[PDB]
DNA sequence: ACGAATTAAGCAATTCGTAATCATGGTCATAGCT
DNA sequence: AGCTATGACCATGATTACGAATTGC
């Protein structure tokens, strides 16, 4: 739980303008490369469970946040 | 800050860049407009989206800058 | 005075249009719209020898049909109007003329441009629909030879495209075209026979429905396109 | 206002009896002073000394009406 | 200036006192460069005349001059 | 603001066989009345508050009167910072034509199209000129011409974002506020056709439809600078309610002005003409 | 098309159960509450020659009483509906069959488990009773051998044992036993004598009234507890 | 059985009766709920036991057995202890709207409550509703 | 809109209450007909 | 003397924008 915390702590601490070494740049390319990485797995799951069930076009994802999906 | 902190009030005038000014001209000042430099500029930047002055993602392309002189 | 069943039925009609009324002298009773878009006459067969105006003209007929048809009506000593009864008496306050709506003269009706007429279950049908289907407007026109009415709603139509209703009134042979735009509020005539008189000139337009005991002049809205 | 009535920040002289604002508006209150002048807040304001701010008001007064002369 | 135009545009200003016209464009200006760069050049050193020319005539930064000197 | 209905009448308009004669008249008893008032008035002020000098002078600015022989009104006020007035000599300046010194209405203010703002304008200036029947005939020819005017300045526009909004395939959802209803409207008309989808945050035009229309709603929206597919636009021109916006944008501030004037801005048309 | 008078009593008795009625071709109508606590059918001589969806049916009625009895109801160019007299034409908007909650398909009732004959001089006095004793609730249930009708009152007792109202309806050497129960939401059938047919499984039963006219089907609220 | 098995009502909202979690088979189902009232703190305690084993019943049992124990806690309500049936949120901004002991411009319902409890008796020197604390509102 | 010296994990989301505004049901009042 | 159609009202219902409290990845 320490290391954890330390970890989650980084994130919110690269986000911090009094941060040392913040780069809005660096930020924004973490968040907005997580969002595309939940949603590429989304699609990815639609068409593998479109071509296993045999029918098309069904949503089978409930809903994801994140990292958890 | 001293007679601050003893609640005793401290005359004169606290910014120094108009009393160096005062004492450096103390007469009245003759200009001529020619001489002072003014540089009348304007950018043009291209972006789907509307670009956004503090971050500036896109490039620049056409800059335009009048000199007086 | 003494008012029979057919006065009052006739001059409840146009309180209905009118809630003052000036009774002048004479066997003529007229009324005119507060806003003039409504204008009716009747000629009566009682004899009224004092002129006085009536502001809740509506009540002394309830007080009218409460009591015998024989009370007498006259001017009672505090300026105001006294029924005596058979055995009893009642007051009725005067109203000020000045208060009062009511035509200055009568007006001579112009020669009618078109002439043609309505039937009683006619129009009562006509009423009744407008009332149930939200109709304000009424368009009179011609359609093949034959002048016809529609209802139109202002309200959800401001260009009168939506026909709703629709009936034939009689044959129409001439070359004149027009329509007019009467508003619901305007048709407030006791049910009956009717003749109708259209007039138009330009801007300036009128309506008539003359019936076997009292006739009405309706105004005619600007919207309306003659070719006279 | 700061020219004819002296509205320098040394020309206060004290406090002066307030009235509500009717009767200031109305005359009806009586005359405030003779020896200071007043305002409706209520602040004694010099008469017969000058302040500082309206001689400023004063020069530039002076100097507009010159230039547009 | 105390005058209250409708929109604080560049080429409403120009328009309501200058009484010059902007030439008029199609389409938006991202594909603008793509479509005349020549136009779109020339509409940038048009902007910077166009102010230059509201500076003329009002003359502010002689204004501006007579304030700090 | 001074001088309301009382002078001019007092004397008579009679003495004014033009316009202009009632300005030089205006000026002439301003000048009269007005430096020994104010003078003896601040004279007053200062003796009470007994200051060291009085430094408060009173000069007309502005002069707005009805153009003689007319039936317009000239100047009237609607609220707080909300009035018109046609001004001739301002500040000692004399103008040949009337000036329409207005503010506070929507002439100046850029919510309603540049057209409204000219038909505003002329309204305001018709109602402080020339008054009530040239006000009617304009409003009934504006309106005759207004059906003909292009879509693009006489439609509505809206941002839109959340495009989904519970879609349910074409339930409203989170109550569509006239404007996403009109873009589900125009998804399920274009249904087949492959144009581009709507997406969130997008300007989007919206056009209300007529009532009983094959579009099932009394209103479209598609992205504002595009057009309806010309299929589907023909359709949703056919089914226009160019009143529900007139009646939201143009006839209410009418109405309001005039009634804050005393005006009617729809004809009557009483039978007074034959009670006479 | 025409619609007789009976026709029209029995749409507005179906009215009352939903404003909006979509109506087929053919002779036999139907439709259910918006929660559907209660369903009614009918089968009319009058024929219907097209399928259209009326969402005002009262407004409808209302209209259509005002013009006789010989008008002609039929589909319009624009697919909404128009009523041709012999003088007059009355348009209505054909409303959405969509956004009408009209039942899917006339409902096979089942066999009856129980079977009565409610009288009409019976039902008359129950609905204006109720009423008057603000009685929302009423149970028919097996009491010393017979089956008897007796109303009770919800809002201020929840157990359903205070007595308000009772009524002897008829005889029954049944075994099985019940307690049904009915809202006064359900009970809008009009004057009349009608067979009562109850039917009870699992955990949830219904009441049948037919009749020499029309039918109507009644549910049984949670309480309506039945020992078969 | 007739359980519905899992749930969803919106973002960050849904039920999941759990059965294994990370490789570990359970003996028993387990509830597993992200957002509904039976984890937001402000809901009462008692509510939320008594949610929380509907929401149970809800993904395990059925409907039938949603309606019984619905009808059992609305007879078992009336004769529970006010202090476990409560909503507990903070209080923040205390200058924003009190006079009087009475609500002010955009006054919350805790808030209110809370001027009210303030003109309840007072007096008594009882320990404040300084903000950052937890309080009950009735 | 120039105060001027300075400082400390992030965002997306639901749900409720309050304040503003428009549409309307139940009921009362008016009244009109019988 | 009473039923009933309709306007007013008084509150009620409904929708919108904004502040606030609380999770949860
Ligand atoms: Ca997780």
């Amino acid at each position: 739980l320490n290391r954890k915390i330390l970890i989650n702590s980084l994130y919110g601490a690269l986000g911090n303008i009094h941060f040392r070494y913040y780069d809005l740049r660096n930020a924004t390319a973490i968040t907005i490369f997580g969002q595309v990485g939940i949603q590429w797995i989304a699609r990815k799951i639609n068409e593998y469970l479109n071509k296993v069930c045999g029918t098309n076009d069904e949503d089978f994802i409930a809903a994801g946040d994140t990292d958890s999906v | 800050k001293r007679m601050e902190d003893i609640g005793l009030e401290a005359l004169g005038m606290n910014d120094f860049k108009l009393a160096y000014i005062s004492d450096t001209y103390g007469s009245e000042i003759v200009y001529d407009r020619k001489f002072v430099r003014v540089a009348n500029c304007d950018i043009e930047v291209t972006g789907d989206k509307f670009p956004d002055p503090m971050k500036a993602e896109y490039e620049i392309d056409a800059i335009t800058h009048y000199d007086s002189i | 005075m003494k008012l029979s069943k057919d006065t009052t039925a006739l001059l409840k009609n146009f309180a209905t249009i009118n809630s003052g009324i000036m009774l002048k002298s004479g066997q003529f009773i007229m009324t005119r719209a507060v806003n003039g878009t409504t204008y009716a006459e009747a000629n009566i067969s009682d004899v009224i020898d004092f002129d006085v105006a009536i502001y809740d003209l509506n009540g002394f007929l309830g007080i009218l049909s409460l009591v015998n048809d024989d009370a007498e009506i006259s001017q009672s000593e505090d300026g105001n109007i006294k029924i005596a009864d058979a055995r009893s008496t009642i007051f009725w306050p005067a109203a000020d003329p000045s208060t009062v709506v009511a035509p200055n003269k009568p007006i001579p009706f112009p020669v009618a441009s078109a002439v043609t007429e309505i039937k009683a279950e006619d129009l009562q049908q006509l009423l009744r629909v407008s009332r149930g289907l939200q109709i304000d407007t009424i368009a009179i026109t011609v359609k093949e030879g034959k002048i016809v009415i529609n209802g139109f709603n202002k309200v959800e139509d401001s260009a009168l495209t939506r026909v709703k209703y629709s009936l034939t009134l009689g044959d129409y042979d001439g070359e004149n075209t027009f329509n007019f735009i009467i508003n619901m509020a305007n048709m407030k005539m006791q049910p009956g026979n009717y003749k109708l008189l259209l007039w138009a000139k330009g801007k300036q337009g009128a309506a008539k429905f003359e019936g076997e005991h009292a006739n009405y002049v309706v105004a005619l809205e600007a919207d309306s396109t003659h070719d006279f | 206002i700061i020219r004819q009535v002296n509205i320098s920040p040394e020309t206060i002289r004290g406090q002066f009896k307030v009235h509500p604002i009717h009767e200031y508006i109305a005359g009806t209150a009586p005359k405030p002073s003779d020896e200071y002048s007043c305002s409706p807040n209520g602040w004694m304001y010099d008469k017969h000394q000058e302040g500082i701010i309206p001689k400023e008001i004063a020069k530039v007064f002076f100097q507009r009406k010159d230039w547009k002369k | 200036a105390f005058t209250n135009l409708p929109s604080f545009s560049l080429e409403s200003v120009a328009q309501h006192e200058t009484k010059k016209g902007k030439l008029p464009y199609d389409g938006p200006i991202n594909k603008l460069r793509e479509t005349n760069h020549q136009r779109y050049i020339s509409y940038n050193i048009i902007d910077v005349e166009s102010v230059q020319a509201i500076d003329k005539i009002r003359g502010f930064i002689d204004l501006v001059l007579s304030m700090s000197y | 603001y001074v001088c309301v209905d009382k002078v001019i009448e007092k004397v008579g308009l009679d003495r004014f066989k033009e316009q202009n004669d009632l300005v030089e008249f205006m000026n002439q008893f301003g000048k009269k009345k007005m430096e020994p008032m104010i003078d003896v008035a601040y004279r007053e002020l200062c003796d009470y508050m007994n200051n060291r000098e009085h430094l408060m002078h009173m000069d007309r600015e502005a002069i707005s009167c009805p153009p003689l022989g007319s039936k317009g009104v000239g100047g009237f006020w609607k609220a707080k910072k909300r009035y018109a007035l046609n001004v001739y000599d301002m500040e000692d300046k004399r103008f040949a034509e009337p000036h329409l010194k207005i503010m506070g209405m929507e002439t100046q203010q850029s919510s309603t199209p540049k057209a409204v703002q000219e038909a505003l304008e002329e309204s305001i200036r018709r109602i402080l000129q020339e008054g009530e029947e040239s006000v009617q005939e304009y409003y009934k020819n504006f309106e005759k011409e207004y059906r003909q005017l292009d879509y693009k300045v006489i439609a509505e526009v809206k941002t839109a974002n959340d495009i989904a909004k519970y879609d349910d395939k074409g339930w409203p959802g989170f109550k569509c506020p006239f404007h996403i209803r009109g873009v589900l409207t125009y998804r399920r008309a274009v249904s087949g056709l492959g144009v581009a989808p709507i997406l969130d945050g997008n300007k989007v035009m919206v056009l209300p439809l007529r009532e009983g229309n094959p579009f099932g709603d009394k209103c479209i929206a598609w992205p504002s600078g595009t057009e309806l597919p010309k299929e589907i636009r023909s359709d949703v021109l056919s089914w226009i309610d160019h009143s529900t916006l007139f009646q939201k944008s143009f006839v209410k501030p009418l109405a309001g002005m005039c009634e804050s004037a005393g005006m009617d801005y729809e004809e009557k048309a009483s039978l007074d003409f034959l009670f006479g």
